[PDB]
């Protein structure tokens, strides 16, 4: 019915986007409702992290450590709402801003227009304080 | 010797209704000193990149428009103008992450080698991305890197 | 701010603030406020601590949760529970709500826009200067030629 | 000569020397219908040229 790992929804292919047709399958088999929360920040800065507690798991969306990006395109998990019976839950975990290694600077803005307009819940998670270029 | 210090007024103030102030410390900055320390906090981010590329350009259109009519102008000949940027130093506060890339543990200095090579080869994929650091790599060829822990 | 305790809403609500006033020196200031504004009427903030000691962050999801900072702990978990009570079916115009195949649908036809070009790009700062004065160079150009092959 | 680099500076910052480019929305009109006049034209050219 639901999803016990997530799954990659949107691959960056050489550096276009498109889109996984199995995680597109599995989505459209989901008849109930949809609550559809999804991160959007600047790379490494926890989001992946905090996405999985949101699934209220340990593991989930790959979190790493190193000063490299890790999450690539949009990843996505459908699972059972909390607290609502007969609704999912979907997370949209997003490949992080800034990539100081990413040639494709145009995928940043396409990402995060993907995640605005999929979802009914907008997390932007930022880091220390409220930036001005963080606004803009 | 004297040593001078210059402290600025920090950019990205959201109650700040002159942004374009920003700028001007930022310029003034890099003109006035002979080290300029760059201050950034846990990674190295495109913008801080970008940042860096826009003022440096803007600083060198301005210094060109008060060099023709400088007499101090006129006392050197095969020097460029970026020959007289300051020397870069990039700070990164409560550094956390691993220093590996691909598998390799790196230096500071060479994690802001990464961060600011330009990747090789003459397309359109690479135009966009070359394009801040063949400015970097121009105008601050002396470059440093130190990483401070959270204190 | 300016010697007032504030809530971490009441913060993100201040920075978002227009100023009022409707002069110049407010313009740039006030055009991104006004659109977050009127975009995203219902704004949320939540603090989260360092969520622990900075040699244990890169373990951070297989640690148990004594080993984390405790207000951290409970920061995930007011967030958590946030998101769960507040957070609404989506919904597109007609009064349809969103389910799979409608998710499915919406994902395939922005992915195919932003593939045909319908997504406008954000260009370099100093790609945009070149732009817009040497657009301006060309003018002046023809216009000097104008004024000579006239007279 | 630091004097004299800090008052030439503010003076040429304060006079205009320094660049300034506009913001976002502007920004983005300006590129959009810019565009806009060109496709146009170019659907104009067509419909006239068959
Ligand atoms: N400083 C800090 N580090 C965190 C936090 N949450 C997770 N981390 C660590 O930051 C690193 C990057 O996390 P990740 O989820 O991959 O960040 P993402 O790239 O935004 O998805 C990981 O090693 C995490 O253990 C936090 O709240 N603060
Ligand atoms: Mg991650």
């Amino acid at each position: 019915i639901h999803m016990t790992g997530p799954m990659c929804l949107i691959e960056n292919t050489n550096g276009r986007l498109m889109a996984n047709p199995e995680a597109l399958k599995i989505l459209s088999a989901i008849t109930q409702p949809m609550v559809v929360v999804a991160i959007v920040g600047l790379y490494r800065t926890g989001k992946s992290y905090l996405m999985n507690k949101l699934a209220g798991k340990k593991k989930g969306f790959s979190l790493g450590s190193t000063v490299q990006s890790h999450t690539k395109g949009i990843w996505m998990w459908c699972v059972p709402h909390p607290k609502k019976p007969g609704h999912i839950l979907v997370l949209l975990d997003t490949e992080g801003l800034g990539d100081v290694e990413k040639g494709d600077n145009q995928n940043d803005s396409w990402i995060f227009a993907l995640a605005v307009l999929l979802s009914s819940t907008f997390v932007y998670n930022s880091i220390g304080t409220i930036n001005q270029q963080a606004m803009d | 010797h004297i040593l001078v210090l210059l402290d600025t007024e920090g950019l990205g103030d959201v109650e700040k209704g002159d942004n374009q102030n920003d700028s001007w410390i930022f310029a003034l900055a890099v003109l006035l000193s002979s080290t300029f320390v760059y201050n950034s906090i846990g990674t190295i981010n495109q913008q801080a990149m970008d940042q860096l590329y826009y003022v440096t350009e803007l600083t060198h259109r301005i210094r060109s428009k008060s060099s023709p009519d400088e007499n101090e102008n006129e006392v050197e000949d095969s020097a460029d103008f970026v020959s007289f940027f300051p020397d870069f130093v990039w700070t990164l506060r409560d550094f956390s992450l691993d220093l590996e890339a691909d598998g390799q543990p790196l230096t500071p200095d060479e994690y802001l080698t990464y961060s600011l090579k330009l990747k090789k080869g003459t397309s359109q994929k690479d135009e966009t991305f070359n394009l801040p650091r063949l400015c970097i790599r121009k105008f601050f060829p002396k470059k440093k890197c130190f990483v401070f822990d959270r204190p | 701010a300016d010697g007032q305790p504030l809530t971490p809403d009441e913060y993100l609500t201040y920075s978002l603030k227009l100023k009022k006033g409707t002069s110049q020196k407010d313009e740039t200031f006030n055009l991104p406020r006004l659109c977050i504004r009127k975009f995203f009427p219902k704004k949320k903030c939540f603090v989260f601590d360092r969520p622990v000691h900075r040699r244990k962050l890169a373990q951070l999801e297989k640690l148990q949760d004594e080993e984390l900072d405790p207000e951290f702990v409970q920061q995930v978990a007011d967030f958590c529970s946030y998101i769960f009570s507040n957070s609404k079916t989506k919904t597109l115009s007609g009064g349809i709500q969103v389910n799979g195949p409608r998710l499915e649908s919406l994902v395939l036809t922005y992915v195919n826009a932003i593939s045909s070009g319908d997504l406008p790009c954000m260009e370099n700062a100093v790609l945009a200067l070149a732009q817009i004065e040497n657009s301006a160079a060309v003018q002046k150009a023809i216009a000097h030629y104008e004024q000579q092959m006239g007279q």
